[PDB]
């Protein structure tokens, strides 16, 4: 009598029934265990940033000098601008300039001023300008001052332009006095790597010609190698997808 | 970057001469019916975030695998990224939908999504079905005949899919 | 991440030198109290569904309309999602604890909160009263300065939502 | 950059789960270990200069070949940068030690290392030699008890071992 | 602001030339598209009390929470200052449709915007369906190119608030 | 830049003796007591948001110009600036009290800010009352001993008050 209270008969042989319990029995339980659950293929917080070398310069902090700064955050923006700068180059004692960090240390020269003065210093020149070709002197310059590296071949062409046209001086004063260079930097705060993230209005090809720039944390532009500094984005920035082979 | 009327010049140049009758006839054609295409863009732009979060949820509802923790679009910084690129793509799309050459996509926007995305980790798979996703929740509103004057668009409905099937096909 | 640790380290390679005896004071203190901060966390892991539930019917009773029909809260899926979100706040309140600084907090949760947030319609409101109610049960659960290693995490946490 | 404690978590996380019971007892003990690692530490780093300058006796009385006229370290310049390689490899190897993780390594530097010797012409086995020589001096200041309390520290000596031999072999 | 002249000249006086032809002709197409512009500010213009009123009810309406005591809409001087912000868009977006730019939104509205809503919790919500009223509204009072060009500063402004 | 600290070395410098025991004590003094100090400024970042709008919602309500057009604040992005501006000065204040010396906020902005204020326009005096409005929402919730170890806290009540008090003349 009670089985018959129940209801009345269904017919036997359901093939949904294992999809009705599942969606019956405590489907909120369940549904949090999916959620929950590990997905298949394991990715960490930093898994891009350590499948890409620089993982460590997005973590790295950005540095500030405003005017009264007392010592050691001199100190270590002294040192924060010679290994950017320098593209993580070897800096000797004897070519530091202490006129220009004396200059920082008074204020005369915010720490752009700073930065462009080294742009046009004897160690600069030196290693990225006397002895490589135009093209990577442009990537440098970009990669260095900027922190990105170039979009387009319209850039090479108008910074080769302008580099013939007016020399040296005027082809540096182009970076550091650019709109784009006081934005993302300003007067006070030292140039870092900012082509990792996305920066508003780059190309597709930027975050690879500077993965192609960077060569990890360790790696720098030396001109010391065996090769002597050769450019590397000869072929990608003018043909950007394709691949051609002679 | 190539407008319509910018790739034509370019191909009459490499020809070396003058723009021909049927070449006018067509750019004049353009810009008679340039009005369609700037409310197709203004379509575009005014629903640009209605469009990524239907993409987000029906790609996250489609593919909870990503949102999973351990999974891409995870730890809530991945999923951020995941919504500024469905922004960068449909805005690549809108402005070569207002061009008219799909010049302004496959140059600024997507020569290297394909290895940038490899580098990365980010399944490109994933990224393709987000886009033509972008393109089914883009073509209600772009078809919806509200507040606007009726009339015949077949073919910018077929620019729109053409340009967004192209940066599903580049990405994936 | 950003631990004491980390962060000692990432400022001394900044500067590029050695780490001298105020960093190692830090590293020192760090590892004293690391015992309290273990505690709490173990503390928050052994009453993990006590604290998911409480927070989510707190939320519910402080937004009666979140649980309307056809809207944001109702739904059985909804109702899983918001133990799941809350189950990621605690569980990211345990890594900060452990790691005696605001490292995964910021990784994970803080990272892009805020556009996430706009691009979903959540109202942060919800989860910070989520992040209150957590905060009023870990007075019950935890004494002494478990408690107030706990109360920091949940405030900053609090904060970055507000 | 990540300690034993981040390190933990991210597999924690990974796994998509708190931390278990085991896990916290494994961190704990770890940081009660802190002081002996911090004598480790300040060992390494109050004796930079000194692990230095005999590692580098012994590796050029070792070579004789790399200070010759066309070796390897012959002018000032390339042997400043000997030193200094030195003192970063120290520095880092220190840093480890205190993070109780061989992350910083990895991550920071010996990130391009193999690229950056190679292209230079450096013998990346006179570099390997160089830091397993610094080991070996530097086990001498770690094991020196004068100044601290007296305790069994085998496990730390292991691992600062281990970190020296992985940037060894992570350089040859 | 920046309006369309007003991005002429900023655009122009960053290069040493003067205003070539195409941004002459960019500026005239603003000159043809300001009359239908004004004229549609002044049929936007002229219903202040009943747009405000009426959106401010439609605010009450699809949110009813607020007004009950214990919200923060609940008050005559939360209604009145509900009443003041929803003048405050209208006429932000008049000046936008006179200006033939968004200007003026950008000036007064957008630019800092998250920041004092997340400062008083004040929802996005509330001031977006408030102008989707608005939209409704102008649905009606407005024709043609009149309408499309006003609805386009009322969306853009749905979109900020977004 | 200074602190309690470092003012007695710098001063014990300029006469240019050894430290007295008599301003060791003092220091000692101040490190037992810095404890105390800690929950202090810790209750100040905690509750910073609060305070702020603690501080707007009293202003606003005793204050009125400042709303209605043409008033300093009134534009939506000003009186953004404005909240900013109290919070940001309010950072400070908790810079101050953890150091226990007034330099690091005065030295840095304190000389310039009344310029800035006068030649912007801002009503200094109004800013004054905005820094009093938010000292006394941040007393509030400084002397509550709730959630807290229980003691005397009067004297960490004064250096904040006056702490409050002088950058609320200095801006004025
Ligand atoms: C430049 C243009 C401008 C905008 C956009 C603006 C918005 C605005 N609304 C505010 C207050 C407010 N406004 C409201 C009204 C809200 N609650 C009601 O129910 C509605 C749903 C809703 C309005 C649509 C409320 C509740 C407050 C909180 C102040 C209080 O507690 O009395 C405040 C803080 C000070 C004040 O005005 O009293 C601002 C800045 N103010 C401006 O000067
Ligand atoms: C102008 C054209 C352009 C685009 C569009 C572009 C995309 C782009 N996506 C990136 C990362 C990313 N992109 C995504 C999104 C993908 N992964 C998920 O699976 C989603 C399904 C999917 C979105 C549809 C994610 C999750 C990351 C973070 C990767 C990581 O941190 O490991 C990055 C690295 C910078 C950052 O993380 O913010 C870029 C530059 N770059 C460009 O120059
Ligand atoms: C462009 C050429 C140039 C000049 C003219 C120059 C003078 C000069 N001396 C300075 C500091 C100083 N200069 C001196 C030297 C003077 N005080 C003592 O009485 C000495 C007897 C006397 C030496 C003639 C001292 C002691 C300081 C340190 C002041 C301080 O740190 O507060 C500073 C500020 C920080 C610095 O640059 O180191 C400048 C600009 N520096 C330059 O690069
Ligand atoms: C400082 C060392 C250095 C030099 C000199 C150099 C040459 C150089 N020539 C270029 C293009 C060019 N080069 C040439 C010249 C050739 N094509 C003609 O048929 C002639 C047969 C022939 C000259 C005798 C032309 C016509 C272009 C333009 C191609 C273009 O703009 O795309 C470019 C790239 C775009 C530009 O600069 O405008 C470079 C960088 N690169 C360097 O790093
Ligand atoms: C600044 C922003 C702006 C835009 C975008 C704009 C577009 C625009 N659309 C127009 C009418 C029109 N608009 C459309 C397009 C619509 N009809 C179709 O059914 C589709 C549903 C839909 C596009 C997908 C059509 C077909 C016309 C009539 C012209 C014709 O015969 O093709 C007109 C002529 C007069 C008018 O009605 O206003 C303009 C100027 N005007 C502006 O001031
Ligand atoms: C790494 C850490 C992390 C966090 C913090 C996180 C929060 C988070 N919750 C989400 C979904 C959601 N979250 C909520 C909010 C909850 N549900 C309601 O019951 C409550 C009122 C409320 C909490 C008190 C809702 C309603 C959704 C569904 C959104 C939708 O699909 O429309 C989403 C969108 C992804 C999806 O569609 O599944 C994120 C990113 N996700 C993360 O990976
Ligand atoms: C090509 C440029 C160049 C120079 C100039 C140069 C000098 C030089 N001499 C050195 C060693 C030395 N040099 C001296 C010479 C000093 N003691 C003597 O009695 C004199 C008082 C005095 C010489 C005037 C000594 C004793 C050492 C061994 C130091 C040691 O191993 O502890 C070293 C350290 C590495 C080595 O040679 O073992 C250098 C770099 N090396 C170079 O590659
Ligand atoms: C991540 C931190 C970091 C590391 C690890 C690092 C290693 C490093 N060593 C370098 C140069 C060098 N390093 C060495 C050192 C080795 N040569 C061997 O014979 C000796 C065993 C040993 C000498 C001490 C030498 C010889 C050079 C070449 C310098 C030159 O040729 O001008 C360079 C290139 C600098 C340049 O181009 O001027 C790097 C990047 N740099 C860094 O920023
Ligand atoms: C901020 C700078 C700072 C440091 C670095 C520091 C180290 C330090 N060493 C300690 C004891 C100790 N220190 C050491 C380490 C040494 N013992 C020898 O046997 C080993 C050769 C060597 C380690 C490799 C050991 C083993 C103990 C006792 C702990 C134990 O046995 O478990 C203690 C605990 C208090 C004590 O019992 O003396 C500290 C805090 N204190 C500081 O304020
Ligand atoms: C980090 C240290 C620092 C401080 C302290 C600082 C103060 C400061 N506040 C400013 C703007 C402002 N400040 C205020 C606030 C005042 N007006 C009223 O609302 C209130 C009575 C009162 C605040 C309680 C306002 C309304 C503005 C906007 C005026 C404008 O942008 O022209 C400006 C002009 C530049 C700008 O911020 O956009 C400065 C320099 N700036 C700094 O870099
Ligand atoms: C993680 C960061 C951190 C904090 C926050 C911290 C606070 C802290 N407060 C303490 C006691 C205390 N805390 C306070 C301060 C409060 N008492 C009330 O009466 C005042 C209203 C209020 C001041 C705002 C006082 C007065 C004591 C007692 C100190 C004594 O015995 O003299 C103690 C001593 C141990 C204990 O009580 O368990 C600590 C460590 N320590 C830390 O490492």
């Amino acid at each position: 009598m009670a089985r018959r209270m129940a209801g009345r008969p269904v017919p036997k042989g359901n093939p949904f029934l294992d999809m009705a319990r599942e969606l019956t029995d405590n489907r909120a339980l369940t549904l949090v265990k999916e959620f929950t659950a590990p997905s298949p293929y394991q990715q960490t917080e930093t898994y891009g940033q350590e499948r890409i070398r620089a993982l460590g310069t997005i973590e790295a902090p950005r540095v500030t000098l405003r005017a009264p700064f007392t010592d050691e955050q001199f100190q270590g923006a002294l040192y924060a601008i010679y290994r950017h700068i320098f593209g993580n180059t070897y800096v000797m004692e004897s070519e530091r300039p202490t006129t220009a960090e004396s200059q920082l240390k008074d204020g005369r020269i915010t720490v752009r001023g700073f930065i462009k003065l080294l742009a046009k210093s004897e160690v600069y020149r030196s290693r990225f300008f006397q002895k490589t070709s135009q093209n990577r002197f442009i990537e440098l310059n970009h990669k260095l001052l900027l922190g990105r590296a170039p979009y387009d071949q319209a850039e090479i062409s108008a910074h080769l332009d302008l580099w013939n046209t007016q020399g040296y001086d005027a082809e540096i004063d182009s970076y550091v006095e650019s709109e784009e260079y006081l934005e993302n930097f300003g007067e006070d705060v030292i140039p870092y790597f900012r082509g990792f993230k996305y920066q508003t209005g780059q190309s597709a090809q930027g975050f690879n010609r500077l993965l192609d720039l960077y060569g990890g944390w360790a790696g720098s532009d030396t001109d010391r190698n065996q090769s002597g500094q050769v450019a590397r984005l000869t072929n990608s920035l003018v043909r950007p997808g394709q691949v051609v082979e002679p | 970057m190539n407008d319509v009327f910018t790739r034509a010049i370019a191909q009459a140049d490499l020809k070396g001469s003058f723009l021909l009758e049927s070449d006018l006839d067509k750019l004049a054609s353009f810009a008679k019916e340039g009005v369609k295409r700037l409310d197709a863009v203004a379509a575009l732009t005014n629903n640009a975030p209605a469009i990524i979060s239907d993409a987000a949820h029906k790609l996250f509802a489609e593919q909870q695998e990503l949102i999973q923790p351990g999974g891409n679009a995870y730890p809530h910084r991945r999923m951020a990224a995941c919504l500024r690129d469905m922004e960068i793509i449909l805005r690549y799309v809108s402005y070569a939908l207002l061009a008219g050459d799909a010049s302004v996509l496959d140059d600024r926007c997507l020569n290297g999504l394909r290895e940038t995305y490899n580098a990365l980790g980010t399944p490109t798979q994933s990224v393709a079905r987000a886009v033509q996703l972008m393109k089914d929740a883009a073509m209600v509103h772009l078809k919806s005949t509200a507040n606007v004057t009726v009339g015949d668009c077949s073919s910018l409905y077929s620019e729109a899919a053409t340009y967004f099937d192209k940066a599903a096909a580049s990405i994936a | 991440s950003r631990t004491v640790i980390t962060e000692v380290i990432a400022t001394a390679d900044s500067q590029g030198r050695f780490l001298n005896s105020t960093e190692l004071q830090a590293a020192f203190g760090r590892f004293e109290r690391a015992v309290p901060a273990i505690e709490a966390a173990r503390a928050l892991t052994k009453n993990q569904d006590a604290l998911v539930k409480g927070a989510v019917q707190a939320v519910f009773k402080k937004f009666p309309y979140v649980t309307q029909p056809g809207e944001k809260g109702y739904g059985d899926s909804n109702q899983a999602k918001c133990a799941r979100d809350i189950g990621y706040y605690l569980r990211f309140i345990t890594y900060s604890l452990v790691a005696s600084g605001t490292g995964p907090l910021d990784d994970y949760v803080i990272a892009g909160l805020r556009e996430v947030n706009r691009a979903f319609n959540l109202n942060p409101l919800w989860y910070i009263e989520a992040l209150n109610y957590i905060k009023g049960e870990t007075g019950k659960l935890l004494s002494g300065q478990s408690k107030t290693e706990a109360l920091l995490y949940i405030d900053h946490a609090i904060n970055a939502l507000s």
